[PDB]
Parts: structure tokens; sequence; C-alpha cells
């Protein structure tokens, strides 16, 4: 009984509702998705303190953190995958996180005929329904209904 | 591999208040026409009581839950309505099939169109008017002017026009005397006569384009109980003409379809019966309770 | 055609001459195109019912300019013998117009009628 | 009671309650167990709420 | 972008946020006959004396709002140019009028509001005889 | 003794013991639907003009100047429409818009007189039908008695309205929904405005004249 | 498992017959039409409509002359009556 | 039955002119913000005897006309009732002195 | 109730009026030799049925309801052969249906007459 | 929710508030919601709810 203990109820603000979220492997940065805003918490052992997101505000459905937290990658609108670096400066009080200005990264443009994307339910397969990161983050992948599968590496300086 | 099972995580379930295939019914092909139906995109849409709207896919058994699109605080999905265009062809003799839009009601009075491309709603539509209870999308015989017609709280079936990506408050066909009369569920037995059922104890039948009212077909009271207003829960049409109707009382009575009165009164269910459905072919009948 | 409030529900029906029969027995009524004329024009008439039925229909359309200037809600039943022995006449009557008063049960169906043809409108 | 038990159906009518229902059920087999006439009836609802 | 205006005495064309050209008339009993002209969508002789270049077709574009008037002159071979419908083009056809004030000194230096007038109570005459008295 | 009221082209007329509402007549020596008038001022009566009661019940702004461009839908009969040609002045011109065919008759009949109105005997509601007729204006005043009043409105506003323009519209809550409450419903028609891009500025009741009816006055798009 | 059985023929000839088995587990399954789906290798699907009252075993089930009502008797002690 | 008609016309037409008088002498309004931030800017702005004798005098007046309206309205629902109760036949409508309601289900033949 | 009830000429059959009549009156039909139900016919109607009438040959009968509406209800298809409307009926009281040489299809009685509420009979 | 109006004895000043539903969903009217159940449980009354607890 003394084993689990219910530790943290995180309430968000507003009326929308939680689509996705994610967590570092740490436990320190955590990311929710409303289909409005995608927020972002600093978490100390509680202590949580929210991490001032900017240039989003259209939301996203699928949210994920690199294992060395260092990169947020979400689907904005379902279909446009986007990823933001996040800066770790440390100080004498402890570690704080600066989210810096999604960079949108582009899909490739695949070869559906003209009928098929008229027809049917139109672009809705497009929207990447899976969001994963390599296990040192080199190398990114994300994947759709449709059955495909968009992958990126990392360039570094 | 050691295991912690977890029950204690109490994940709330929600209540189904509406499911609507995208087709109903698709035309039957050979094996050798097989390759003809492969792109038609067969979708399940289902909506829970805290306004989740999640898309399912057959895939022929598969039942794969693909998009959960949720609504916010404080608001619920009562009716779901898929419209589905008929089959365009090009120039060269390709197949464009029908475009598929998705519509909604939240025990409001605003229709709402959702974008499954975007996840999130495209757009709103209201009128003066009570809140909608139900709706339905007229059946094909026009071909690019196809309306929908929504039965409310206080009585007035409005008339929504949906064309060209479009969805606006076209007019109001007709209102009750009675301003206690609720309606409560709606199908089309034909292109231009809509079938209504109401909770003063009547299925009215109007006709669309005039707005007239055919007949004011009428079942007794509930003598099982108090509560003298019997509530038509569900209508439904089948093919060669007739109307199914679950009701208070948990019977399913059959209307003939000609003259609009009833053939058969079958006493099914102990408590009132909830929702109808009607094969495609005309040949069986499911009532949930 | 010109009878656009029509009422088509035989319950609606059966209800509007239930309470013209009413009102008849309770001499609140005004039959016949020219004695409900006077009763709208003057005011006095808290509802008025024509008759779609009528051959020539263009002979009780004045009626319905009259109520559009006074606020008075109009309705067409289908028959106008089915209007005639309601009222209790043994004539065809193709329009009748039923009044108000200060305190009556029927005034209070009256209400609820014109509530009923408001729904119609 | 005593159709209860000679219907075999105490254990059933006894099985389904809730906490102020079984302190009911319990302060009428306290309060009635002291008179002889039907002290056997009383006794058999106290023994099927104990188990 | 040739796009289609339609004033109650003549025509104008923005295609190159700037006025391109313009069709002027005035003062006539044929002003109706236009008037229900594009109360159908029939052939008009301003509307082809305004489409009719000796070219080509140079870009398949006509921005017309009222899908009626665009597929009734989709129908027309003296040109073969196609017409595009409103795809809710409320901007263009709502800021050339509120800003018509930059037009007028190009193609009719003057107040033709008179006209305008005329065709309102000739058109309204027209259906009060339609609904004769 | 008249006075100008804080509404330019709007007249009072005080006495001993009243207080009227006029407008300055375009054609002198001329009434039109049986007005008493004062010299040429035609006194505007709030009992049967919408927009009358709107000016004795507290409007602030009516957003039209003498010179400006109102268009009116639902002209009923040319009651009110003449005291806006009046407001407007020559400079001005009002735009008549009404379906039906008996005020139609009566407005075109009014409006032979008075040349600063156009009529238009169409239905508001297909608003390409008079899209040749109607030039860009300032104002839309609306009084129609549809359920789809405010769909009207947005309509004629993204076809006709400037940029910045001006709303007044009247509100029945018996045409709308004739059992909610009539704040409610005024309250839905208001969110339904403010959703077509409108900005309400006020509302305000018609409740010593009419019954159950609001003014909404409203800016577009600033 | 079938207790009883009754029979009734549809007609001077014969045009079908109408099985209502009482099987032993309470139910009474009635097969409505039989030498028209078994009279055409290859058949239709067969489907009995089943009407469950008794708890214990359907002791006898017949039908009541016109056709309308099936009268039926179990363990329970109770002439049940369907309606049909 | 003639004479009380035309006074009712008079007496309805002179309760219509002076209602219309007196509504023109003396939850209604709603306006719609886009947040509390531009409502409470709205509230920041908001913040930033003659007429009472003779408005009693047009309501004495008022209430006069009704009283009259509605007497004359009496006076020619009880006429109408005396000629149902005069009529050559058998006809419904009016109470006896007794209290029981006349209704006579025949019709006219 | 057993009140209201009619022998078939032929003697085979008697109709019984269902006192149930919550918008519309059924009337359960009974063999004559063994007094069991055999059909049962239901109209439509505000108050259900005024009266009714076998066909002189025995098969049929026309079940005159209240508010109007006569139905011809056949026992050998046993489902409604039609519907119709008596003139301005506002109620029907009793209905009467006799003659002979009438229609074959529709019991073979030549005249139906059918008397309302107010006092008018009318005769087709 | 809004802020409550402010009166100052004869007019009535008041923030409008749509700032509830972005994008999201209308919420639902608690006073219809309770009506449909009130059709669905007639007069009938629900059995007990739960085990056995207080």
């Amino acid at each position: 009984r003394k084993n689990r203990k219910f530790l943290a109820q995180v309430l968000i603000k507003g009326a929308s509702h939680i689509t996705s979220a994610s967590i570092s492997e740490d436990g320190t940065l955590l990311a929710a998705s409303t289909p409005t805003d995608v927020k972002v918490f600093h978490l100390d052992p509680l202590y949580i303190k929210k991490v001032n997101m900017t240039g989003t505000g259209l939301g996203a459905t699928r949210v994920q953190i690199s294992p060395d937290k260092r990169w947020i990658c979400w689907a904005e609108e379902g279909s446009k995958v986007m990823i933001s670096r996040v800066h770790a400066t440390e100080s004498a009080d402890g570690i704080s996180y600066t989210v810096s200005v999604p960079h949108k990264l582009h899909r490739l443009r695949r070869q559906i005929p003209k009928h098929i994307l008229l027809g049917g339910l139109g672009s809705y397969d497009r929207n990447v329904s899976q969001i994963a990161f390599s296990a040192d983050s080199r190398m990114l992948s994300v994947a759709d209904l449709a059955g495909y599968i968009d992958t990126w590496v990392l360039r570094g300086p | 591999m050691d295991i912690h099972r977890c029950r204690f995580v109490r994940y709330p379930a929600s209540a189904i208040n509406a499911v609507a295939f995208t087709h109903s019914a698709l035309p039957v092909v050979s094996s050798s026409k097989k390759y003809l139906q492969k792109n038609i995109q067969v979708r399940l849409a289902i909506g829970r009581a805290n306004g989740d709207i999640e898309i399912w896919n057959p895939l022929n058994g598969g039942w794969y839950q693909e998009v959960i699109i949720p609504g916010g605080k404080d608001r619920s999905v009562d009716g779901l309505v898929w419209v589905t265009d008929p089959d365009e062809e090009m120039a060269d003799g390709k197949i464009i099939h029908g475009k598929s839009r998705l519509f909604s009601i939240g025990y409001t009075t605003t229709i709402t169109e959702w974008d499954l491309e975007k996840a999130r709603a495209k757009k709103h539509a209201s009128g003066q008017h009570g809140e909608i209870w139900c709706f339905g999308v007229q059946p094909l015989p026009a071909a690019q002017n196809r309306k929908l017609v929504a039965g409310t709280v206080d009585g007035n079936l409005v008339l929504y026009s949906i064309e060209d990506g479009d969805l606006k408050f076209q007019k109001t066909l007709t209102r009750t005397p009675s301003k206690k009369t609720k309606f409560v569920s709606i199908a089309f037995q034909s292109h231009n006569i809509v079938i209504v059922g109401c909770s003063n104890s009547t299925i009215c039948a109007y006709d669309v384009r005039t707005g007239t009212m055919l007949r004011q077909m009428t079942l007794g009271t509930d003598l099982t109980g108090g509560s003298k207003n019997i509530i038509v829960w569900a209508v439904k049409c089948l093919p060669n003409g007739d109307i199914v109707s679950g009701d208070s009382t948990g019977q399913v009575c059959i209307w003939d379809g000609k003259t609009y009165t009833q053939a058969q009164r079958i006493q099914s269910h102990t408590q009132d019966v909830l929702c109808l459905s009607v094969s495609a072919d005309g040949s069986k009948i499911i009532s949930g309770g | 055609s010109a009878a656009w409030p029509k009422a088509e529900d035989p319950a609606l029906v059966q209800e509007l001459l239930d309470c013209v029969q009413q009102a008849s027995h309770y001499r609140q009524l005004k039959k016949g195109a020219n004695e409900t004329t006077k009763s709208v024009n003057r005011g006095t008439s808290e509802l008025v019912i024509l008759a779609a039925d009528t051959q020539p229909l263009s002979i009780v359309l004045h009626i319905p300019l009259i109520c559009e200037e006074k606020n008075v809600p109009y309705v067409y039943v289908p028959s106008k013998v089915a209007l005639g022995r309601a009222c209790g006449v043994s004539r065809a009557v193709i329009a009748v117009s039923l009044t108000s008063n200060e305190a009556s049960d029927l005034n209070s169906k009256i209400r609820a009628l014109r509530d009923k043809v408001e729904r119609l409108a | 009671l005593t159709a209860l038990r000679h219907r075999s159906a105490l254990r059933e009518a006894l099985q389904g309650r809730d906490e102020l229902s079984v302190i009911n059920i319990l302060r009428w087999a306290g309060k009635y167990v002291a008179d002889p006439r039907y002290r056997s009836i009383c006794v058999d609802v106290a023994f099927h709420l104990i188990d | 972008l040739f796009i289609l205006t339609e004033t109650s005495a003549g025509y104008a064309l923005f295609k190159a946020i700037k006025y391109k050209e313009f069709a002027k008339f005035d003062s006539a009993a044929i002003a109706v006959e236009e008037a229900s002209g594009i109360l159908e969508g029939k052939v008009t002789p301003k509307l082809a004396s305004l489409l009719n270049e000796l070219k080509d077709e140079k870009k398949v574009t006509l921005a017309v709002h009222d899908t009626k008037l665009s597929n009734s002159i989709t129908k027309l071979p003296g040109i073969n140019i196609k017409p595009i419908s409103g795809s809710m083009t409320d901007d263009l056809f709502r800021a050339i009028r509120q800003h018509l004030y930059n037009l007028i000194p190009g193609m009719e230096p003057s107040n033709f509001d008179e006209m305008n007038l005329g065709l309102a109570h000739s058109l309204s005459r027209h259906k009060l005889k339609f609904s004769p008295e | 003794i008249v006075e100008p009221h804080r509404h330019k082209g709007v007249f009072v007329a005080r006495g001993g013991k009243e207080d009227l509402l006029c407008t300055a007549n375009l054609v002198p020596g001329e009434s039109v639907y049986g007005e008493k008038r004062i010299s040429e001022y035609r006194i505007w009566n709030p009992f049967r003009s919408k927009l009358a009661a709107g000016i004795l019940g507290g409007l602030e702004t009516i957003y039209m100047k003498p010179g400006s461009k109102v268009l009116y839908l639902g002209a009923a009969s040319g009651t009110s429409v003449s005291h806006v040609a009046d407001i407007v002045g020559p400079t001005g011109a009002v735009y008549a818009v009404e379906f039906s065919h008996r005020s139609g008759r009566d407005l075109i009949n009014m409006a032979t007189r008075r040349t600063n109105v156009i009529p238009i005997v169409e239905d508001a509601r297909k608003p390409m039908a008079y899209r040749m007729l109607v030039p860009m204006v300032d104002v839309i005043f609306a009084d129609v008695a549809q359920p789809d009043q405010a769909r009207i409105v947005g309509i004629n506003a993204r076809l006709f309205l400037k940029q910045g323009g001006g709303l007044l519209i009247s509100i029945k809550a018996s045409c709308i929904d004739s059992t909610a409450p009539p704040e409610q419903v005024f309250a839905s028609e208001v969110q339904k405005l403010r959703e077509d891009k409108f900005f309400p500025k006020e509302q305000l009741t018609l409740e010593p004249y009419e019954r159950d009816h609001a003014m909404v006055s409203c800016v577009y798009l600033q | 498992i079938i207790s009883t059985f009754d029979i009734r023929p549809i007609i001077a000839e014969l045009q079908d017959i109408d099985v209502a088995v009482g099987g032993a587990r309470g139910a009474i399954y009635v097969y409505s039409n039989l030498l028209a789906h078994l009279h055409t290798l290859r058949v239709g699907t067969i489907q009995p409509r089943k009407y469950h009252w008794h708890r214990r075993a359907v002791h006898s089930v017949k039908w009541s002359g016109d056709g309308n009502y099936l009268i039926s008797g179990g363990y329970e002690t109770v002439l049940v009556l369907w309606q049909l | 039955l003639g004479y009380v008609r035309t006074m009712r016309n008079i007496a309805a037409k002179e309760l219509k002119e002076l209602e219309e008088r007196y509504v023109l002498a003396g939850p209604k309004k709603i306006v719609f913000f886009e947040g509390v931030e531009e409502r409470q800017q709205a509230l920041e702005k908001q913040k930033a005897r003659r007429k009472q004798l003779v408005l009693e005098k047009l309501a004495r007046k008022v209430k006069a006309a009704r009283k009259k309206l509605k007497a004359l309205a009496d006076a020619e629902y009880e006429l109408e009732l005396q000629q149902a109760k005069m009529a050559k036949t058998a006809t419904s409508g009016g109470f006896t002195k007794s209290g029981r309601r006349i209704k006579v289900r025949e019709r006219k033949r | 109730t057993m009140e209201r009830f009619r022998v078939s000429p032929c003697g085979r059959y008697m109709a019984l009026v269902a006192s149930d009549k919550k918008g519309g009156g059924m009337l359960n039909i009974i063999n004559v030799g063994t007094m069991q139900w055999i059909a049962q016919a239901r109209i439509d109607g505000r108050h259900g049925v005024a009266d009714f009438a076998w066909w002189s040959d025995g098969n049929g009968l026309t079940i005159a309801g209240r508010d109007g509406q006569v139905t011809e209800w056949s026992m050998i298809t046993r489902r409604t052969v039609g519907i119709w409307r008596d003139e301005g009926s506002i109620g029907g009281t009793v209905m009467a249906l006799g003659g002979r040489n009438g229609p074959a299809e529709l019991g073979g009685d030549r005249w139906v007459a059918i008397g309302s509420n107010s006092g008018i009979l009318n005769v087709y | 929710k809004n802020p409550k109006d402010k009166r100052v004895g004869s007019t009535a000043y008041r923030v409008v508030s749509n700032g509830g539903d972005p994008r999201l969903a209308p919420k639902a009217k608690k006073q219809s919601l309770n009506l449909k159940q009130a059709l669905l449980r007639r007069d009938r009354v629900a059995k007990p709810r739960g085990g056995f607890f207080v």
C-alpha cells in the first residue's frame, strides 16, 4: 500500500483537452498537447513550473521529447510535424529550460494520384500517428495512417 | 521480467451516443471486379458523451481505431452523420469517389462540421431555434444540392444547406402547434418525405419541398406505468417503403409506407427501445433497448 | 398555393374545430366572411380560421391582409363544410373568427390554440 | 421470514444489502431474539448475517 | 487575373492591385436588358466586347462571384476561356466597391447614380406589372 | 421650438407639455403615410418606426450622417425608409430591399417621389440578385422578420458593408425563439454577430414602445 | 435436446409445414417453413425463432387451430400462450 | 347592439392611440465582447418631475380608457347572449338565472 | 365489454369491438361455431369505432370510425382493402350497409349509410 | 466565467462574453441533459447501488 504513491495531479488551464503527452527519461520535463496549445512543464523532486512556449498556438496531436532532453517534436494540426530545440542552462538554484522557436521540418512529397487525393476523405491519412526518436536522438521518424514512414537524421556543428 | 499489475488508474469510461458509418452499403461486385472498390475509404465514427469523436477503420475485420478528436469540458456529442457524394467520373474513365464530410450536434443550437484532416472542428452553423436533438442528411434520388433536416426541442424542423464546402442555416420548414412537442428522431423515407418521431406520442410525416404534412401517425398511452405520453425514440425506413419505429413502451411498430398507418405492433423489450437498425436489403431489423 | 399557414395535421384540425364548437356554444364566435372581416377590423377577434376548400379561393384572401395589419393569427382548415357544421350552421362557412373576453377557460384554450398556430407559422 | 426459510431464499434475501440496512436487520434481530416465539427464525437470520 | 465587375453602368478589370481596363455605358432602355441578361446569365454585348481578345486564352481565369453566372458563361464558345466561381472571394469584390472612389477618375469622371436610380425604378415597376394592377 | 438632436440629421420639437422627434422633409408640401408636419419637418413616429424607437431609447450613435450610404433590409411599405432618406439627404442614398410584393408596391409608389432611395423587390436571403444594383454602403439597417436574420445580415454585410462599417439591427425574440427568455435569445443573436465578425458596441430594448424587441448597434471590423 | 414437437400443415394439397420443437433446455424453436427450404447440394440459411419462457424442460407444445397462437406447458404448472 | 358596436369601435381606436402615446412617452440590452479584458475595459469606460407628472397623467388616462373598452366589450357580449336567448329556435349560449349553462345540441335546420 | 358486436350474414363469424379507444379502435373477429379468435381489424381514428357492418357475401366488413374515416377490411386477404372519408363528418355515430348488386369485390352490397353526430346522414 | 453586470439603477453596463468556446465544443446545457434523463426514468426507482457499505 505504501509502495505506490499518488504523487502529482497537473490540471491544464482553459477548456481544451489533453490530446497527447510525453515525459523525459528522468521525469524533469513533461509536455502535454491540447488541440489549442502545446504546454511544457518542468518538474523538481514536488515542485512544478510552466516553461514558457513561444511560436506555437495551434495545438498538436502527438508530442515526443528526446532521450537527451534536447528536442521537442510535435504534430501540429495532425499533418505538419514540427520540432524545437530546448536549451538547458544550469545555475546556482538548479536547471532551467528555454524552448526555442519551432523549426518546422518538411515531409516528403509522396506520389499519390489526383483522383485518390480528391475522392475519399481527402488528405486525411497524412496525419502522423507515431513519432519515434532513436535511443540517442540522432534520428527521428514519423509515421501516418496511410502507411508512410518518413525519417530524418541530425547534422551537427 | 517482473510485473507490477496496476488497477488504481481510474480511466473514465464515457457513454457512446452516436455511431455512424461512412457508406451505409456498397454495391456488390464480383471477384473480377475486386479492383474497383479498393480505394473506397470506409470509416466508422463513434461519438462519446465526453465529446470525443474517434474514427475507426473496419479493415476487413481488423477494427483499428485511428484518430481521436476530443471535445472540451462540458461538451458532448449526440448525433453523427456522414454526407457522402456519389461517384464522380473523370474525362478518362477514372473514378473520383465521394468526398465524405462528418457533421455532428452537441446538444446545442449548433451543427458542427468536423475537419478530419486537421483533427478539429471545421465549421459551425446555428439558427434562432431550440436545441437540436436529431438530424439527418437527405438521401439521393439533388446531385450537388443536398440538405440537412434537423428536428429540435421547441418543434421547428430547421433545414440547413450543404454545398461547395458550406454549412448554413437555410430556413425552417414547419413547427408544431403545441410548444411541448419535442423532436427526438428523424429518418427519411424518400428524397422528399421526412419521418420524425415526437415526444407527444406521434410520428409525423412531413414533405420537405413545400414543408407540408402528409399524415400524423399516432400511438396510444403506455399502460405499463404512468406517464401517458409515449416517446418514439427511433424511427428508420425499410427499402420497400415501410417505417420501423421503436418507442417508449419497448415496442417496435411497423407502419405502412403508402398509407402511413400501422401494420404491426411487436412487443419486444421491457424498457424502451433506444435505437434501431435496418439491413441494406431490408431483410433484418436490429433493436437495442 | 395561397393557403400557406395550412393546418394539415388532423389532431390540430380536430382541436381547432372542437374549440370552434365550444366558442359557438359560448356565443363567442363570428361566422361568415363579412362578420369575420368586421370582427378583425374592429379588433375584437382573438383567432381567425379560414377554409381552404373555397371554390374561388380569392374571396377570403383579404382577411390575411387585415390580420397582417392587426397582428391576429389566422389558420386554414381543409373543409368548409366541416367548419360549418362545427359551428352548428347547416351551411358551408368559409371563414370564422372567435373572440376573447376577460376570464374564461375558453380564453385559456384560445391562448394555447394561437400558440399552436404560431407553431405552424 | 418463515416463508423465506420455507422457500429456500433467506440467504438470497440477506445477501444484497448495504451498511445501513444490514444495521437495520441486525437491530431487528437483536430486538426480537428475546421472544422465544420466534427465537429460531431470529437466530437463523443472525447466523446468515454473521456469515 | 481577369476579374469581372458589374456596376449599373459599366465594367472594370484590375489584373495588374491597380486597374487595367474598363467598359462604360449610359442612359438607355437596353440597360434593363443588360439587367435581365445578368439576372439569368445570357449573352451580353458589353460582356462579349469585354472578353473579346484576339490572341488565345493565355491563362484560364475569370473571377466571377456568382456560380450561376460563371457556369452560364462557361458554355459560350466565343472565346473558350473558362471562368471561376466565388471561392469565398469576399475580399476582392468588397474592397473594389469600397475603394471604387479610386476608379471613378478612370472610366467615367462623373457621378452616374441617376441611371442606377432609373434602373431600380424600371426593374421595380417591371415586377409591379409582373404582379399586375 | 425646433432644435437639432445629438444625432445629425435628426430634429426635436419642444413645447410646454410635449417633446417630439422629427426630420427634415426632402419633398416639402408632401406627406407620405399620414404624419403630422411642422413648418418643413415631418414628425417621426416611434410607434411605427423601429429606428425612431431606438433614438428615443438612448441610442448613442446611429452611424449615419447626411451624405452617407445606408442599405435598408426589410423596407415595409416605405414607412421608416423615408425618414432615413431625409436623414441622409440628397447626397446620401438609401437602398431599400423588400421581398414582399404589396409592401414593394407601396414602396415603389413612395420611392417615385424621393429620388435618393432605390427600391429592390428581391429576397434578402439572395444578395447576388442585387449585387449589380447595390454599391458599397456605410450603414446596414436591418428590420426583417426572419429566423436567420443574422445570416441575412451576414451575407449582405460580406457583400455590401464597408470595412469598419455600421450595423443597426432590430431583433424580434418572438420571431426567433418564442419559448426561451428574451435575454437568452438576444444574447445568442449577439454571439452570432460576434462570431460573424462584427463588434457589438451596445444593445438596448425597445420597451416603452414595443414588446420583446431589441436594437443592437454594432460596428463591422473596427 | 428435443422433448416434444408439433407440426402444422399449411394447405387440398400440402404446401408447407411449420414445426415447433420444444427442447429440454426450456426453449421452443419454431421452424417456419421446411418443405420450401429443403425442397431446393445447396439450401438457404434456415434459422428458427426462439421462444424462451420455461425454466425447466417444456413438456408439451402445440399450435392452436387457425395457427395464430402457440400453446405450451411445462413443469412450472402454467399453460402459456404465445401470441405470435 | 349596433350602438354598442359603434361606441366600442370608437373606444378601441382611442385606446390604441393612447397606448401608443404612453409607450412613446415612457435583461433588455446585451453587449457582446471577445474576452474578459475587453469586457472590463468597457466597464472602466462605464465607470468614467415634469415627466413624472405627465406620465402618471397618461397612465391614469390609459387605465380609464381600458376600463371603458372592457365595459363596452362586456356589453356587446351580453347583447349577443341576449340574441341567443331570444332566437326563434333553441340556441345555446348564456346562463340561466339558476346558474345552469344553456347548451342545446340540436343543429339549425 | 362485449356489448357491441355483429354476427356475419353467413353466420360463420362474429366481430366484437374491443374496448380500447386510444386514437384508434380495433375489433376482434371470432369464429361462431367454435367461439375462438380468428382475426383482428384495427382502424385509426380519434375515439375508435363508431359502428361497423359485415358485407353481404359475408367475407369482409366496413368499419366506420369516429372522425369520419371509413375502412373496408377484407377477410380473405385479412388486411385493409381501403380507407375513404365521409363527406365533412366531424364524427361518425352509426353506419348501415345494404342492398344487392353492389361491387363484387366489396361484398356485393349496394348502399352504405353513415350517420354523424350532427344529425346528417350520408348515403353512398 | 463571465463578470456579473453592474447596474447604476437605470442602465446596465456589461462585459461581452464569448471567450469560453474558442474552437473546442459548446458546453452542454445541464437543464436539457437532465430532461432527457427524466423522460427515461419516469416513475421508476434505482436498484440499490453497491455492496456492503454505508
